[PDB]
C-alpha cells in the first residue's frame, strides 16, 4: 500500500532515539524502572547524567509546524498532486504561506487538514484497486446504443451481464475508456487486447441467428476480429443464454470457453513437459 | 481497386477515423505549437448515383 | 499523569503590525521613513522646475538600486491597521 | 541579471532601451456608491500595492 | 490497420538477459498491391491466421506477469541448473598413514588397509540465481505481441516498454546526458 503520510513525515523529522516528546520512555531511564537495562542511565557520566534529568523534569517546548506541513506535502506526492521534484518548493511555499498569516485558528485546521490528507491517500488506493472510475465508464458507455432493445433474441441481456460481471471481477482493472469519440475495453494495463467497444455494431443482427453447425466458413460468418476479440475476453463469464443452438453467437461462446479451458490445461502439462528444460530428452 | 484506394488513402476513412486515437488526442492538443495536421491524407469522394 | 507541554509557534510575518517592502525582510511596530533632498542627477531629473521649498523625493533607499530604479518601489503598512 | 550588447558605433550619444516584458495589471473594486478602490500589481519589477 | 495488426517483435539483450522494447514485423510481409480482392482476403487470412497462432502460443508458453518485460526475475520464475550430489571417493585412509609413518615406513585400494570413505557435496550453487534471463527461457517468454486497436487509451497506459530506451523502473527515457 501507500504508507501513512503522518509516519512518512515523522520519520523524517523527528529524533531518532529519545526526544522531548516520549518523556514516559525517559522517566523510565531515569528512575531505573526500564526492565530491560535498570543501571544503564546510573553509568552514564555526570555531563550527560545530569542534563537529561533537566530535560525531563522541565521539558523543553518546540514549534510542531514544520512536522504538520510535511505530512501534508508527503501526501500531496503520493496521491500526485504534485511532481516528487517539487516537494521542497511546494514545502517551502507553504511554509511561508502559513507563517505569513499563523494565527491559532490556522494551527488547528492544518491539523484538520493533516487528518484529512491522511485518509484521502488512504481512500485513493481503494479508488484504485475497486476499479470504479472503470464501471462508471462502462455504464456511461451502455448509454450509446439500444439498451434493453434487441430484436432476434435477448441473449443481448446476458452478453450486457457479462460485461458488468468481468469489468467489476478482474483485479489489474480492465480500463474501460470513453477515447476521443468511440468506447473502448483495454483489459489489462498493458493494454495488447484492447477492444473497440462501441465497434459492437457487429454483435446487432446477429443475435438469434442460428448456428450453420456443420461449417464455420459461411454466408453469415461476418465478424471484425475486433468483435472476436470481445467474445474471447468475456468468454469466461457467458454460460447464461449462450448453449450452442442459440445463435451462432452461443456456438462461438461454447468454443471460446473450451479454447480458454485447452490453453490453461495445456500451460498445466507444458509446465510439466519442461522438467529437464536442458538437453536430457 | 478498392484495398488500393483504402490503403492509400484516395477513398475510405478520414484522417480522424484511420489514425489510433492517441495520435489524434496529441495532434489536437499540440496544434497551436507544433502541427501535424498537413502529415495525412483525407479522401473526399464524389456522391455516385442519385 | 505526565507533563503537559503545549506548543511555540512563530508570530505572523505579514501580522497587523508588519511594515512591508517588496526587496527584504517585513519590519514591525515602527521604523523611520525620510523624505530628504536626493540631490543626484536620475531624481534631479524631477527637481528640475522645482526648488527646496517644493520638491519631489525617494523614501526607498536599498544601496544597490540606482534612485530612479528604487523611486518606482514602495513601502506597504498592514491594511488591516 | 548581466546583458552585454554589442553594437555598432555612432557619431552621436545614443540610448539602448529595453523593456523587460512584465504583466503591468490592476483590479478595481466599486462596493459602495460614492467609491472606487484600486489593487495594482507589476509581477517582475514590482511597485507595491 | 486496427483489427488485423502486424506483430511487435521482441528484441533480446545479451548481457542483461531483458528484453530491449520491440518493433512491428517490418522483415516478414508479403506485397499485395498487384493483387485483387479475392487473393487480397487470402493475404489477410494468413494474417488472420498468425495473429492467432501468437496469442495462443503467448497463452501457453508465458509467465503470466502483471508488467510487460520486468527488469528482475524473481529467483523462482529464473531456469537455475539443478546438478546433482558429487560424490568423491577419498584417495587415503589419512589415520592409518599417520600410524603407519610413525612406525618407519615410506609410501609412494592401500594394501595396508581396508578402509575407503565417499564424500557427499552439495553440487548446486549456494544461493538460488535471479536477475535476468537465458536464451532459452527468452523465446519461449517474449513471444511476438499483437497490439490490436494500437494506441487507443491514455497516455501512461500506452505499452511503453516497446520503446528501446524506456527506462521502465521510473516512467522515463534513458537520454545521453
Amino acid at each position: 500500500q501507500a504508507p501513512d503520510p503522518a509516519i512518512r513525515a515523522a520519520l523524517q523529522s523527528q529524533p531518532s532515539g529519545i526526544a522531548s516528546d516520549d518523556w514516559e520512555a525517559a522517566m523510565q531511564r531515569i528512575m531505573a524502572l526500564t526492565t530491560r537495562n535498570p543501571e544503564s542511565f546510573r553509568q552514564q557520566p555526570q555531563a550527560n547524567r545530569l542534563s537529561a534529568i533537566l530535560e525531563a523534569v522541565v521539558p523543553s517546548r518546540t514549534n510542531p509546524t514544520h512536522e504538520k506541513v510535511l505530512a501534508i506535502v508527503n501526501a500531496l506526492a503520493e496521491n500526485k498532486a504534485i511532481r516528487p521534484d517539487e516537494a521542497g518548493l511546494v514545502y517551502n511555499a507553504l511554509l511561508e504561506r502559513v507563517g505569513r498569516y499563523n494565527s491559532t485558528n490556522v494551527q488547528s485546521n492544518l491539523d484538520r487538514l493533516v487528518t484529512d490528507v491522511r485518509e484521502a491517500v488512504a481512500q485513493r488506493e481503494r479508488f484504485k484497486n475497486e476499479g470504479l472510475g472503470s464501471l462508471v465508464a462502462l455504464n456511461a458507455f451502455l448509454a450509446t446504443q439500444p439498451a434493453n432493445v434487441p430484436r432476434g433474441q435477448d441473449d443481448y441481456t446476458n452478453f450486457i451481464s457479462a460485461l458488468r460481471l468481468m469489468v467489476t471481477e478482474v483485479p489489474q482493472s480492465e480500463v474501460y475508456q470513453s477515447g476521443p469519440d468511440y468506447f473502448f475495453q483495454t483489459s489489462r494495463q498493458g493494454l495488447q487486447t484492447v477492444n473497440l467497444s462501441q465497434a459492437f455494431k457487429n454483435l446487432r443482427g446477429l443475435w438469434g441467428v442460428q448456428a450453420p453447425v456443420g461449417d464455420r466458413s459461411t454466408v453469415s460468418s461476418l465478424l471484425t476480429p475486433n468483435s472476436r476479440l470481445l467474445l474471447l475476453l468475456i468468454a469466461p463469464f457467458t454460460d447464461s443464454g449462450s448453449v450452442n443452438r442459440n445463435s451462432y453467437l452461443g456456438h462461438l461462446l461454447t468454443l471460446y470457453r473450451e479454447a480458454i479451458g485447452q490453453a490453461q490445461v495445456d500451460e498445466q502439462t507444458f509446465q510439466e513437459i519442461t522438467s529437464v528444460s536442458r538437453a536430457l530428452g | 481497386m478498392m484495398p488500393q484506394w483504402a490503403y492509400m488513402h484516395i477513398a475510405g476513412q478520414d484522417a480522424s477515423e484511420y489514425l489510433s486515437p492517441g495520435l489524434v488526442q496529441f495532434a489536437r492538443a499540440t496544434d497551436t505549437y507544433f502541427s501535424l495536421g498537413n502529415k495525412f491524407r483525407n479522401p473526399t469522394v464524389a456522391p455516385t448515383h442519385d | 499523569e505526565v507533563p503537559f507541554v503545549p506548543p511555540r509557534y512563530m508570530a505572523p510575518t505579514e501580522g497587523r503590525n508588519s511594515i512591508r517592502y517588496s526587496e527584504l525582510a517585513p519590519q514591525y511596530d515602527t521604523t523611520r521613513v525620510y523624505l530628504v533632498d536626493n540631490k543626484s542627477a536620475d531624481i534631479a531629473s524631477l527637481n528640475y522646475q522645482n526648488d527646496h521649498s517644493n520638491f519631489l523625493t525617494t523614501v526607498v533607499q536599498n544601496n544597490d538600486f540606482t534612485p530612479a530604479e528604487a523611486s518606482t518601489q514602495t513601502i506597504n503598512f498592514d491594511e488591516r491597521s | 541579471l548581466d546583458m552585454t550588447f554589442e553594437v555598432d558605433p555612432m557619431d552621436e550619444p545614443t540610448l539602448l532601451y529595453l523593456l523587460f516584458e512584465v504583466f503591468d495589471v490592476v483590479r478595481v473594486h466599486q462596493p459602495h456608491r460614492g467609491v472606487i478602490e484600486a489593487v495594482y500589481l507589476r509581477t517582475p519589477f514590482s511597485a507595491g500595492n | 490497420s486496427k483489427e488485423i495488426p502486424t506483430p511487435y517483435m521482441w528484441s533480446y539483450q545479451p548481457q542483461m538477459g531483458l528484453a530491449a522494447g520491440a518493433s512491428q514485423d517490418y522483415s516478414t510481409r508479403m506485397n499485395w498491391l498487384s493483387a485483387g480482392p479475392s487473393m487480397i482476403s487470402r493475404v489477410n487470412g494468413v494474417r488472420n491466421h498468425r495473429n492467432q497462432i501468437l496469442l495462443e502460443q503467448a497463452a501457453v508458453t508465458s509467465t503470466p506477469r502483471a508488467k510487460l518485460n520486468p527488469r528482475n526475475w524473481p529467483s523462482t520464475l529464473v531456469y537455475q541448473e539443478i546438478p546433482g550430489p558429487t560424490t568423491v571417493l577419498l584417495p587415503r585412509d589419512a589415520l592409518a598413514e599417520v600410524r603407519m609413518t610413525n612406525s618407519g615406513v615410506q609410501l609412494a585400494r592401500s594394501s595396508f588397509t581396508p578402509n575407503q570413505a565417499y564424500l557427499t557435496l552439495q553440487s548446486s550453487s549456494s544461493e538460488p540465481r535471479s536477475g535476468g534471463i537465458g536464451t532459452l527461457q527468452f523465446v519461449e517468454e517474449f513471444v511476438p505481441s499483437v497490439y490490436f486497436n494500437p494506441f487507443s487509451g491514455s497516455p501512461g497506459l500506452y505499452p511503453d516498454e516497446f520503446i528501446p530506451n524506456f527506462d521502465a523502473v521510473r516512467e522515463a527515457v534513458d537520454g545521453y546526458d
